[PDB]
Formats: structure tokens, sequence, C-alpha cells
């Protein structure tokens, strides 16, 4: 979870809209339905794939009204200028 | 009825049969005498399995005991239970063949193997239906890896169709007496692979390990390790001698066990094995003897589970329990750890039931595992060999000895299948 | 082809049958189960409805796939073959991904037909594994490059195009689901990489052969 | 006039044998020296001096197990020429039971066999008790029957065998032999009854609630099962149903004979006292796919045949309303070509029970035997099992070693394969 | 022949039963132990050793509440697997009791309820004990209520709850889980009977004189309630409501079913002395603002359909004179389209008095059933208290854990304004 808070607060994704509790309900959510879904049910922490998700979700809530393509690589542009930002 | 005969050679079998007797005497309830002082009806049923009945209740065991040096023999003679064997069972020689087994196995050996098979035919020829033979040994000596391979070689072909067990013990390498040792145990192995129905590595430094750790024994002495071997001993052949729910016989434990002829090669263990002052904080049930026998740190191996995997596992409870705790406690280990257990072996567990339990205990088991991490043994002693071969070290005394070049190479070959073999299985 | 994946998805996978049934009433798919864990065809079977997945017993534990079966492949005399091309992965980063010009053509031991009730259970005719087509009697084993059971894709390619039929646009469209397979396949790889090979520790440059079917 | 005589092999059938008889000698009146303080004219014959020796002969390898018999509380029962032991056993070899030692011995059990046959004036059948995967209970009983059907043709052969559980196993070599004793089942047998350690385990936990139980409790349940069965030929009352009437009515064609025993009121004798035990509660209680003594479920199959075996108080009224209940749900289906699917049969003799039990004296209970299709699971898992050993040729050196050939096992494999879809191939609907 | 079970789920609905029992075996002479030293058939199931055994389950998700009832004085009296309890709490979460740990219990409480149902030819309806504001009492009586409609539809599902107080609570979630059990009770439920415990511990002040009373006393009133209710099934009187009659008269629509209880002639044993409890008088006492056991004041809205249970020496004539002056007075004011709103019951079974009670001897007891407007003003207050710990996601992602979405939470706060909207809209005048 410090992982995806980080990234949230690196990214600046998080707003008015999104605020921390949201993002904790997302990640507990996406981590215990991946864990169920594999065979071993501990899973203790969040895999690729449901990275994948969550950033589905995150490109799903920006942008609205665009196609899919359009999305996602948006969302991976506005986190790069940002990241680009931190560290410059 | 189903009698087995008992042969003991070396220093190392010698002391470790005398163990033995005394634990089977004490369980039977047999005076140092040879009389029978005990209190149950069931000591007496099968005591024709280990002993026979001379005049006015006498019970003398099988013992045959061989030896190249007569100093084990006034060793075992002189000593607690030690007038309770037959005086003409001692077969000695007049020199401890030194460290060689080529001395024990061609030049001394001969010339006392035929007197050993004499007595070995006058006690068999004695019995109802006899079900085998056993040879407790050492594998690092010239007596002991010489004549238990001797001895074997031409028991195997008078009796083809019974049966033949060995506790031998491997040679480990951190815990070593011995210079030339090596040698011997890579010219044992290849004949310790076709003559022998089962065979037990009881290696010295488990043992240690077992009195050090599980025991909590400042100071064990060679009575302490042989008293585990002794307990597996026993654990082994109590199917034949008391009543149970499930009976295991020996040969019924070798159907099960060896999936291919030539892989007879098992670590022993032994489940209350406990301390002096933790007794009182434990309570003896069968789950809590299934942990401490499934571990690698009650073996009586050197060579851990973990890098290898079963292919068969056995287990002769003793003592009064139930049958489904039995089974669940078996369907728990396998469901637990999958991945120690070959895929093609569907419940690689047999188990078995005695119900007189040994003299104090209310309950007891004896582990039998056949793994392929054992290949891991022969595998440290092949490259010592290799390393004293390559440059011919101490080989003069072997090859003065009548022996010529070549056996060494071909008992390197054979013992490099197995271990082949062994992990070809993995 | 569409996929589900059992025991997880199997009320997605019944819904939607359902769903296509009702949408299209002459709708008749026929359905192909596989283990995960499964090699050389074992545990590999076909249905034509998800009532037909035998739910009953111990080994519906393990995860299976069940996918569309391509009940319409090309036939070469009449068998059903497919295609197994060695595929060379270089390196991750940067991305480098090499196309054996050859490969090895499996062909069926049956003649092929329509998956129907009556032929489900004839796995000659429906699976090219070479395992299990070598136990058929009818298996072939041939010295020649374009005989036999198992044959080199150079030689089909070329019978293919002695009929007209453009073997570049054949070996493009190859080499772009090759291509597509890797890059869909790849971070996860890379996750992996960094788990086990941490940049700024001494490791090995890694490289693969993957057998694509 | 109406004697069967009971064999009972290895060391499973020697200690259901000692259920069993106990069982019997209890029922009948029998003190443990054969001498009371008729009905007994089935299982025992009357000597001058009024002993009753039972019509059994007890035949094993090796001698702990019938030594036990020989030296305990009925001691001063058994003719001691019944009872039978060898030298060395088959070690789970079925080899070694049919091939090797099963021949040395075959001579004094068929002379024993004859001479107690030649006792009796009108015999409806033997009775066969042993295992299915251990070796002597698997070579040696098929030796017997296979001599057995010569000697004995046209005459009821009834087996009771413990089936290898799908999980639980006491032994490596089990589907090797399990699989190569099911040609005497299917060709030798007029008809078999298999249950499961495992099932009877998870009934004893959750009916009895016996937590740690051991063999005697599973000995004793299937010695109730084979009291019910042979319970019209001893004692009277309403509609009875001897051997041949529930083998005709049981057994559709001759290669199915494959029936599931079930005992109802199976009570801890503490919520015995909470709850009535009508023939509706019994007759329902039997088809729950709970209570089942092998470890398969109706519910994946077709219920082929039903007989129904009723001891204590039971009019045929509340009989035949519990029938046509059963008749109404939907959740149990018979299948179509029977549209009388049910066999009844109503006794007057309560069951008994035995000190030191887990069972309650009950007013009335009810034995199923239930004809279904649902065994082609079990069946099924132990074949998974044989093979998965087979392919990497483990541990068949020993059969081969022992007068076996390669052959056999590849035989028996077609042959539970054909057994398989033979049993299969009658679900499907008209 | 007019059987009912009851399911008492949960803590609360355990302890509830606890009186409930006690009271009924003192009723119909039933001892401790289940044995009497027709009327009691409705409750009761007798066996042959003329044992009498309760009708109903107790469910509960943890042990501690069961084990005192297994090991207290009425442990002869329940059936041993009547008793089923699980082996984890629900923490207080509703997700906890409807998907993860509820969901490994459900199969043997319905298969006891199915068992229960074999036995019962007159089956009226069920009884649903629980509470909400507790993981179990509202995720369990969730799942248990869906499914008890798939399987008994046309049975009745009568329901006694225990409602969230105006200002006195216990744990901080219980808006969330009250809210959440609003569907269950909704559209799976006959007739929801609410009680809150502020309100009954007003009564205990204020008419039986008890200073600091607890659960007990607050239990004992439920029960006497309860049995009020079904004592026209038991009993025999002049006038008897039936289960179905008392819904076809007290519910005008289908989704408008939660009465209102109250129960007059609760006097001290000092204070009854002094005063003559007519019918007029506890006719009266029933409409009164701070006689009700929700806290809500009847004044602030309709009165629809009213009920009045006459337990003892009532005579019919009396009855008439009560309502006729009840009508009278403008402070009690009815809708419209009801000129008749009053239906009566008279049986002849005066109420009880258990040992070491808070109640008098009285020999005439009424029972009033009201179907009012004004639970709004409960739900409302309830509905506030949700929005304000919502509006900061608050105590969410406990419930997300455990396998439920937010849109759970908004579909059962637009139900709930859906329902007091309806309620709102229904008291208009046409
Ligand atoms: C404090 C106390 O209760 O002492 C017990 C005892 O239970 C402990 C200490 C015993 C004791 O064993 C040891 O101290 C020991 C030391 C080194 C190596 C092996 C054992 C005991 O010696 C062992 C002895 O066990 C027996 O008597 C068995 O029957 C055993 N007997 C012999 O080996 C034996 C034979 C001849 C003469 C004397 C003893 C046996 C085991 C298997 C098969 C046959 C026999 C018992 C109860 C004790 C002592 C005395 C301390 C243990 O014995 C075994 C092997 O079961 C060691 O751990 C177990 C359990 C206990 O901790
Ligand atoms: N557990 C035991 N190990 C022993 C014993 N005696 C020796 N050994 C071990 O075995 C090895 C030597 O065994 P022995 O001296 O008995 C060999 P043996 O006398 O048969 O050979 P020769 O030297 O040819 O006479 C060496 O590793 C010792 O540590 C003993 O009594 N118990
Ligand atoms: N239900 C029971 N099953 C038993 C009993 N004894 C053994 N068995 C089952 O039998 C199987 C083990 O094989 P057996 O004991 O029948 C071996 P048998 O004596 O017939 O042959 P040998 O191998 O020659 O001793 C295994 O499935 C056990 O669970 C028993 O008392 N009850
Ligand atoms: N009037 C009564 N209210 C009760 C009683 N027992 C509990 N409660 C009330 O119920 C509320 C607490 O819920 P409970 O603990 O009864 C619910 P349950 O045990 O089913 O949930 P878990 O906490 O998940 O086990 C709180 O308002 C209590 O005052 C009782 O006997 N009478
Ligand atoms: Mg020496
Ligand atoms: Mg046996
Ligand atoms: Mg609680």
């Amino acid at each position: 979870p410090t992982g995806f808070r980080t990234f949230i607060r690196s990214c600046k994704l998080s707003s008015s809209s999104l605020s921390m509790a949201a993002v904790d309900i997302l990640y507990i959510d996406i981590t215990r339905r991946w864990n169920s879904m594999t065979l071993d049910q501990r899973d203790s922490g969040m895999c690729l794939q449901a990275f994948v998700e969550a950033f589905f979700f995150l490109a799903q809530r920006k942008f609205k009204m665009l196609p899919l393509h359009e999305q996602v690589a948006s969302l991976i542009d506005l986190c790069e200028y940002h990241l680009s930002l931190l560290d410059e | 009825m189903r009698e087995i005969v008992h042969i003991q050679a070396g220093q190392c079998g010698n002391q470790i049969g005398a163990k033995f007797w005394e634990v089977i005497s004490d369980e039977h309830g047999i005076d140092p005498t040879g009389t029978y002082h005990g209190d149950s009806d069931l000591q007496l049923d099968r005591i024709s399995v280990y002993y026979n009945e001379a005049t006015g209740g006498k019970y003398v065991p099988r013992a045959i005991l061989v030896d190249l040096e007569p100093g084990t023999m006034d060793s075992v003679r002189s000593g607690p239970f030690g007038q309770i064997f037959r005086p003409d069972n001692f077969v000695f020689g007049q020199s401890g063949a030194g460290n060689n087994w080529a001395k024990g196995h061609y030049t001394e050996g001969a010339e006392l193997v035929d007197s050993v098979l004499d007595v070995v035919r006058k006690e068999a020829e004695s019995c109802d239906c006899l079900q085998g033979f056993q040879l407790t040994h050492s594998l690092g000596g010239g007596t002991g890896s010489g004549m238990g391979t001797l001895l074997i070689s031409k028991i195997r072909e008078e009796y083809p169709d019974r049966i033949m067990n060995t506790f031998s013990v491997v040679p480990s390498p951190k815990v070593s007496d011995t210079v030339v040792e090596p040698y011997n145990a890579t010219l044992s192995v290849h004949q310790l692979v076709e003559n022998t129905d089962e065979t037990y590595c009881i290696d010295n430094e488990a043992l240690y390990d077992i009195c050090f750790r599980t025991l909590k024994l400042t100071t064990p002495t060679y009575g302490d390790l042989n008293h585990l071997v002794s307990a597996t001993m026993s654990g082994v052949t109590t199917c034949l001698r008391f009543p149970g729910q499930l009976n295991a016989d020996l040969r019924k434990l070798a159907v099960n066990m060896v999936p291919f002829p030539r892989l007879h090669f098992f670590m022993p263990g032994f489940a209350p094995l406990t301390s002096r002052g933790s007794q009182q904080y434990r309570a003896l049930t069968v789950p809590e003897l299934t942990q401490q026998v499934f571990d690698a740190k009650n073996m009586m191996a050197a060579c851990d589970p973990r890098h290898g995997r079963y292919l068969t596992v056995a287990a002769v409870f003793r003592g009064r329990m139930s049958m489904k705790e039995v089974d669940e406690q078996m369907l728990n280990v396998q469901n637990k750890n999958s991945s120690y257990f070959v895929e093609w072996i569907p419940n690689n567990v047999k188990t078995a039931v005695c119900d007189i339990p040994p003299r104090g205990l209310k309950m007891a088991v004896t582990f039998i595992g056949n793994s392929t991490a054992i290949q891991e043994l022969f595998k440290r002693i092949s490259e010592q060999f290799t390393a004293m071969f390559r440059r011919k070290a101490f080989l003069h005394w072997y090859t003065g000895e009548g022996m010529d070049e070549m056996e060494f190479t071909e008992a390197e070959s054979n013992m490099n299948d197995l271990v082949s073999e062994y992990q070809q299985y993995q | 082809p569409r996929s589900w994946i059992l025991p997880d998805e199997f009320q997605l996978f019944v819904a939607q049958v359902q769903m296509v049934k009702d949408d299209d009433p002459s709708w008749k798919p026929t359905f192909i189960v596989k283990p995960d864990g499964g090699c050389q065809g074992d545990g590999i079977y076909l249905i034509k409805d998800p009532s037909d997945i035998r739910l009953a017993g111990t080994l519906q534990s393990r995860p299976a796939v069940v996918q569309e079966y391509i009940c319409k492949p090309l036939l070469i005399d009449k068998l059903k073959f497919d295609i197994r091309l060695y595929v060379l992965l270089k390196s991750l980063d940067p991305l480098e991904i090499y196309i054996a010009k050859d490969g090895l053509s499996r062909f069926c031991t049956e003649p092929y037909q329509e998956p129907t009730p009556k032929n489900l259970h004839r796995i000659f005719m429906h699976l090219t594994n070479y395992s299990l087509n070598i136990h058929s009697g009818n298996f072939i084993h041939s010295d020649s490059a374009s005989t036999g059971s198992k044959r080199t894709f150079s030689s089909i390619l070329c019978r293919l195009s002695s009929k007209g039929v453009d073997i570049k646009k054949v070996w493009s469209d190859i080499i772009s689901v090759v291509i597509k397979t890797v890059i869909a396949l790849t971070p996860e790889l890379k996750v992996f990489y960094q788990s086990d090979i941490p940049t700024g520790r001494p490791g090995p440059t890694c490289f693969q052969i993957l057998g694509f079917d | 006039m109406r004697e069967c005589i009971s064999i009972h092999v290895g060391q499973a059938g020697v200690q259901i044998g000692n259920a069993c008889w106990e069982l019997y000698c209890l029922e009948h009146g029998i003190q443990p020296d054969g001498q009371m303080p008729d009905s007994f004219n089935t299982f025992f014959s009357e000597t001058g001096a009024g002993k009753h020796v039972p019509r059994a002969v007890f035949v094993d390898l090796e001698p702990t197990v019938i030594d036990e018999v020989r030296t305990g509380t009925y001691r001063q029962l058994f003719h001691p020429e019944q009872l039978i032991t060898g030298k060395e056993d088959a070690a789970n070899n079925y080899a070694r039971g049919h091939y090797t030692i099963g021949k040395e011995i075959i001579d004094l059990v068929l002379d024993r066999i004859r001479k107690l046959a030649d006792q009796c004036t009108g015999l409806q059948g033997f009775l066969v008790f042993h295992s299915f995967g251990g070796g002597t209970g698997s070579g040696f009983t098929s030796l017997l029957m296979e001599r057995l059907s010569v000697d004995y043709g046209k005459k009821s052969k009834l087996e009771f065998s413990i089936y290898p559980a799908p999980q639980v196993s006491t032994a490596v070599v089990e589907p090797y032999n399990s699989i190569l004793t099911t040609h005497t089942t299917l060709e030798h047998s007029d008809c078999a009854f298999m249950v499961d350690n495992e099932a009877i385990y998870d009934i004893c936990r959750r009916n009895l609630d016996i937590e740690r139980p051991t063999y005697t409790n599973l000995n004793r349940l299937i010695s109730q099962i084979v009291s019910s069965i042979t319970a019209s030929l001893r004692f009277d009352g309403a509609l009875n149903v001897d051997l041949t009437e529930f083998q005709t009515n049981l057994v559709p064609y001759p290669r199915i004979h494959f029936p599931l025993a079930t005992y109802a009121p199976v009570i801890s004798a503490e919520k015995a006292y909470h709850e009535q035990l009508s023939v509706a509660e019994i007759t329902n209680a039997c088809f729950e796919p709970a209570n089942q003594m092998v470890k398969c479920d109706p519910r994946h199959g077709k219920y082929m045949a039903c007989c129904l075996l009723y001891r204590g108080d039971v009019v045929p009224k509340d009989v035949n309303a519990a029938i046509a209940t059963i008749k109404t749900k939907r959740s149990i289906q018979f299948v179509d070509w029977c549209p009388t699917g049910f066999k009844v049969g109503i006794n007057y003799q309560p069951p008994t029970v035995v000190p030191g039990g887990d069972l309650a004296k009950v007013q009335r209970a009810v034995c199923m035997l239930s004809n279904t299709t649902a065994i082609a699971e079990a069946w099924a898992r132990l074949d998974h099992k044989f093979d998965l050993m087979y392919a990497k040729r483990a541990f068949v050196h020993w059969y081969v070693g022992e007068g076996m050939e390669e052959g056999e096992f590849s035989e028996a494999r077609e042959d539970m394969a054909a057994l398989e879809k033979d049993y299969e191939e009658v679900g499907v609907d008209s």
C-alpha cells in the first residue's frame, strides 16, 4: 500500500474527487480480488496484472469521453511529465 | 515360525549387536542368565523368532558374532548379557586385517568365511521357516566392510529366496578417524547393491546431531549412539513378534519400498525422542509423533531430504492408537508438503500398527524413508575417492594384497551409475 | 480465440454462451478444455455445451482453460496440421526477436472433419500433438522433408505457393503474431528479471528459444 | 435347510468375521462355548451334546490373526480344523496370493468346504468377506472363487469387500491389487457389496460422534448390515426376502451386481432421546447423499434399483407412504425403464445391540441395498491411480518375479474400462 | 397441525429465545428437561418417551453465547444438533456474516430447517429472532431469509428485531449494518416487528419502577409480546386471530409491513393493588405516546391498521365500548381511507408470571399492534447518521475487504429513501 500511495502522491493523480480513502479502498478491493483469483489464497501484495487493472481504472476516471487507446496512453504521458518534473 | 538369523561383524557390529540383544531380551523378558522372568502371555508366543529353546527353559539367540581380532569377542563375552550367547558361535581370527579391505575380502576373510558359514547353516537348518538374515557392520573398516560383503555374497547364492537386511554405518566426511576409509566404502557399495534386500544408512554424524540437539546430551558415548540403532532395529520387526491391527512383515515392507530392484537404501528414525526435562512439557499423540518423525532433524542419515523428494515412506507405529487418526495425519503430510513427494506415486506412505508399545513408552513410530537425497552420501564419497585415486595413494597395500587396478575403477563406475539412477527419478 | 479460466470464470462462460445462443439459435460452437499444467495433450478434451464440463470429481481443483475451438483449419492431404516455430528472444531491453525461416509441421493421423458429437472423442483427428499421434497406427515416419506426419514448414509453404498462394503475406502475418505475442508477454518478464537480477548487482545475460504453436 | 457357509479371507476378513459371529451368537442366544443356556440352522450346526458349531471357515496366509482367535474369548466355538492359517503372508502381492502361495493351501480350504457343504440339506450360497487391495484378500479370494464356481456352479456366492478409499490408503501397491482383483468380482461373484473406510469414518464422526474410531466400530457396522441381509432366512415375520429373491430384483443384467449398502438409524444413544425414528424418517435418511457407506454421490447418477429391508415395528402402510414420498421428490431420480423400482421386505426381529458398542436400542431399523450408476465414479478414481504408476512401470518387478506375466495388468485395465462403459451405457434415456 | 418454527440468530436472538422458551415451557407445563409432570403442538414435537423437543434452531457465528445454553438449566430440552455454532465471530461486519464466514455455516442451518419442516403438516410461518446493528444478525439473517424464500415461498416470515435507539448506541458501525439489512427486511419479510432498547428502558423505569434494569427484563417483555401474538394458535377463545388473518388485517399495501407493538398492563406488584385494570384503562394505556417500545411520537402521523389481541377475562361488549370511546378523542387520528381500522381477537388464557420476575399477576392483558406512519421518524435519524458517517469514507475498507462493493451502500441508501417516500406519501388524504 505504501507503494501505491507514493505513486499517487508522485504523479499527482489525487484531487478533491479522489481522496486518499478512495485510493485505499480501491487498492484493498483490487488486491483482495486478485488474491482470491489465484489458486493460492495468500498472495501477500499486488502482482502486475492487478496494477494493470488499477491503471485502467485510473485512466478511465481521467480524460472522460475519449477512446480507450487515447486513454491509458494519456495517463502515461501525464505520469511521465510529472516524473520528469520530480527528478528535474 | 518366521525366524531371523542374526550376524554381527567387526567392532562396530559387535557393539551394536550387543546393545540390540540387551534391548530385545529386556523387551521379551529374558534373564541375563537365559531364563524367562516376565509378566505377559504375549512375550513368549513368537519368541521363536530370535531365540532357540535349549534344555530347562533356557533361551539362546542366533547371534553369529564374527571378527578377525579376538579382542571384541572377549569384550562381548565378559560384559552385560554376554554369557547369554552360545559358546561356539564366536568365530574369531588372529589379526584384525589392519584397516585393509583387501585383507578381509581376499586373504584373512577367506580363511574364516567357511568357518562362519558352517555355523550359519547349522542354525538356519534348525528353523521351521527362515524369514531371512540381518547383518550389522560398518563400511569403513577391513573386517566389517570386507567380511560383510564376502559373507553376504556367499549367503545370497545359498539362500536366494530369503530376505537379507543390513544396518550399515556409512562413513561421514566430518567425523573421520580413518584415512583409507573412503576406499573401503567405494569397494563395498557396489556389493551392497545386488546382494541385499534392504540396507539402512546409519551415518554417525546424524546420531551425534540427534544426541546434541534432541536429547540435550553434553557427553554422548558409543552406547548412546547404539541405543538409537537398536530402537530402529526393534521397530522394524515388531509386527513379526507381537499382534497388530495392520501387520507389516519384512517382505510386506520390501514390496512397497523399492519401486525398482536397486533402490533399497533408506533413512531410519524414531518418533518419541525428547529429552529428560522436556518430557513433562509434551503430549504423546499421533500428530506430534508424525511431526518429529518427518523433520530433517530426527533422521539418522546425514543428508537433507529438502534437497530431494521421497519416493516412498513407511511408518511402523507401535501403540494403542486409532486408525482414523493415523490416516488423517498421513493425508496432511502429503497435502502440506506436496513438493517433497514424487508425483507418480499416489499415497507414498505405507502404514502399520502394533499394539504392544516399548516398555515405559505408550506410543512410538519407526520411520523408513526412501529418498533421492540419499544420493548425496554417495556423491560425497566418490569425490574423496577420486581425490585419492588420481594420484595413487595408500594403494600399495591393496595392490600387494592381491587386488588389481581395475577393481577400483569398476567400483567407482558402479557407484556413479547408482547416483545417476537415483537422480533419474528425482 | 476467446478463452475462459475455470473454475474462476465458469459462471461468466455459461452466461456468455447462453446469451449468444439466445441471440443466435443456429449457433453451434465447439469448445476445447485444456489443463493448465497438462502437457503433451493430456487432459485436453472437446465439449459442445457448458454443461458437458465434467464437474464431478477430485481432478476439478486444477485450473483449466476453455477455448473456442478452430473448427475450420487448413487441410493438407485431408489432414489438419499445426506448425511449431522456433523463435529466439535475444534481450528484453532493448527488445530483440528473431524468427527461424523453417519450422516443423505436425499432421494428424486421421482425416479431419468438422466437430460433431459423434467424433468428439476421436483425439487423433482433433489433436496434432506428436506424442499422441506417434502411438497411432497411421503415423508415418519418413526421411523426406515433404512427406510423413512430420515435415518442414518451408516445404508446406512451397506447396501452398504451388497453388498460387502468396507465401510472403503468410510469412508477414506469422511474424506479426509472433512479435505480438512476445510484446504482450514481455512486461511480466521485465518484472521477473528485476526481481531475480536486481540492477546494480552482478548477473548473467539471458536469452531464450521458444516453440510457438 | 436354509444354510449359508461363511468364508473370511485376510486380516480384514477375519476381523469382520469375529464381529459378525459375535453378533450372531448374541442374536440367537449362544454362549461363547457354543452351548445354549429352529432359527440357528442357517449359521450353526448342532452336534449330539448341544454344541453349536458355526458354518464358517477362517483362512489366512499368516499365523497371528487366526492365532488371536485360537486363544481368545471364542476359543471353544470353532472346530479347530475350520481355522486355517499358512506360514508366510502374501506380502501385499497378488502374485503371491494367486500363483506362489495360494496354490499351496487351496486344497485344505476346498476339503473343509466340501465337508461343511455335505452337512447341509439346502444351501442358499456361500458368503465371502475380504479386501480389495490387500494381497491375500485379492489373490487367494480370486483363486478360491475361481475353483468354487467350477465346483459349485448355479449356486449363490455373495461377497463383501473393502474397496480402496479415494484419498486415504494404507498401502502403496493398492491400485495394482484392486485392478487385478476386479475380474473374479465381475465374472465369478453373484453379488458384491463394497464399502469404503473413509465413508464409515465420516459416518462415525458425524452420526455417532466418535472422534477417534478404530476398526472395531467399522466391523460392527458391517456386521449390522450382514445381519440385516440374512434376517428373513433365520427369523420370521411380514413379507420375507430370500437371497434369490433380492438377487433377482436388484440385478437387472448379469454384469451389474454392485449395489451400495446403507443403514439409516445410526444414533449415538444420546440423540436417541431427542428424536423419533419413524418409518418415513429412516427411509429419508437412507437416501440422504451423506449417510452413504462408499464415497460416491447419487446426485451425479441414476438410481437403477432399490431394495429396502425393514426390521422392528414396521407396518406396510407406513412403508408405502414413505415410498410414495420418495417418489414425489425430484432431487432423487430413477431411470425410466423401471416404473416399479422398489422391492421391500419387513421382518419382526429388532436389531441386537452388542455391549460396549456405539449404537442405540432402536425400535425399527432399515437397510438399503441400492443399485445406482454413481459407482462408476469410485472405480474411475482408483483407475486413475493405477495408470499413474503403470506408465513408469513401477513396482511391477515384484509381480513379474512370482509367475505373473506382463499382460495381466493390461488385460485387467481393458476389462475395467469395458465395465465402466457398460455401466455408463445403461444410464442413457430411451 | 399449526406448527411454527422460530429461528433465533445472533447473540441478541439467542438470549431473547432463552426467555421465550422459558415462558413457553411454563405456559404449557413442560419441565426444563422436557417431561410434562393439543395445545403444545405449535412449538413442541412429541417423541415416544414423552419428551417434548422445541421446534426451533439456535444459530450464532461464535460459541460463547451458545455454550451457556448447552450447559445451563435448559440443556436437556433442545436437540443437540439444533444449537448450531460457528468458530469465528462476525466482528460487527455485514460482509463477514454475509459473504465470508456466514457462507460456511448456511448449509447446516438449511439442512436442519428442512429436517424440522419434514416433521410439520400444518406449518404456518417462521419466527425470525435477530437484531440489527450486528454482524451476524444483519448478514446471516439476510442470507437465511433470501434462501428461505427460494425454498419455502408461500410461508410467512414474521420478523422480531432490535432497532438502534435515538441516542443510546453500542457500536460505531451500527448505521451501516442497519441500513444494509433494509433490503432483506423489506422484500423478504411479511411483518417486521421493531423494538429499541431505550424505550423499553424507559418503560421499565416508569411503569415497573426499576431504576437500573438490564437485558433480562427487556427479553422477558419481548417474550410476553411474542407469546401474546401466537396465543390463539395454542389456546381457545372467543375471537381467534390466525397468523395469516393477522397480516391480512394489518398490512394494507405490500411494502407497508412495519407494525408497532405495545403491551398495556405493565405494572409492578405494589402499584397493582390500587389500580383497577379494567379493559378501558389498558386499552387507553395502549394509545399512549410514552408507552410504545420504539421511541417515536404516534401523534406525529397517521394510524392505518390496528390489532388488539386480548387474553384473559375480556368480554367482547367491553371491547366494543373501549373501541367506541377511542374513536371519539381527536388526539388519535386515522387515515380517511380506513373507516374501520380495528381488528379484535379474544382468547381465554390469562398471561403467566415466571418466578423472580418484575411483572405482577393480572387477569386480563392486551397486546396492541399498530401500522402507523410514525416509523419514518425513526428511520430519518438513522439515515442522517449514515450520511454523516459516509460523507468521509469511514470503516468502509473493513466492509470492502471481506467482499462487498460500494454499490451496496449506495443502493441501500436509495432503497431506504424510497421506502421513506412511500410511507410519507401513503398518509395523504383524498
Ligand atoms: C525420564 C524418563 O521418563 O526416562 C525415560 C524416557 O522416556 C526418555 C528419557 C528415553 C530414555 O532414553 C535415553 O535417555 C536415550 C539416550 C540416548 C539415546 C537414546 C535414548 C531412556 O533411557 C529409555 C527408556 O525407554 C525404554 O525403556 C524403552 O522401552 C526402550 N528401552 C531401551 O532401549 C532399553 C533396553 C535395554 C535396557 C534398557 C533400556 C526401547 C525403545 C525401543 C525399543 C525397545 C526398547 C525410558 C522410558 C526412559 C530412559 C530410561 C531415560 C528416550 O528413549 C527412547 C529412545 O525412546 C530418549 O527419548 C525417549 C523418551 C524419553 O525422553
Ligand atoms: N557407532 C559406532 N561406531 C563405531 C564403533 N566402533 C567404531 N565405530 C566407527 O566405525 C569406524 C571404525 O569401525 P570399526 O573399528 O568397528 C571397523 P572393523 O573393526 O570392522 O575394521 P578392522 O580395522 O579391519 O578390524 C570409525 O568411523 C568409527 O568411528 C562403535 O562401537 N559404534
Ligand atoms: N474396514 C476394514 N478394513 C480393513 C481392516 N483390516 C484391514 N483393512 C483394509 O484392508 C487393506 C489392507 O490389506 P489387508 O489388511 O486386507 C491384507 P491381507 O491380510 O488380506 O493380505 P496380506 O498382505 O497377505 O496380509 C486396507 O484397505 C485396509 O484398510 C479391518 O478390520 N476393517
Ligand atoms: N434488547 C436487547 N438488546 C440486545 C440483547 N443482546 C444484544 N442486544 C443489542 O444488540 C446490539 C449488539 O448486537 P449483538 O451483539 O446482539 C449482534 P450479533 O451478536 O448477532 O453480532 P456479532 O457482534 O457479529 O456477533 C446492541 O444494541 C445491544 O444492546 C438482548 O438480549 N436484548
Ligand atoms: Mg577391528
Ligand atoms: Mg495381513
Ligand atoms: Mg455476537
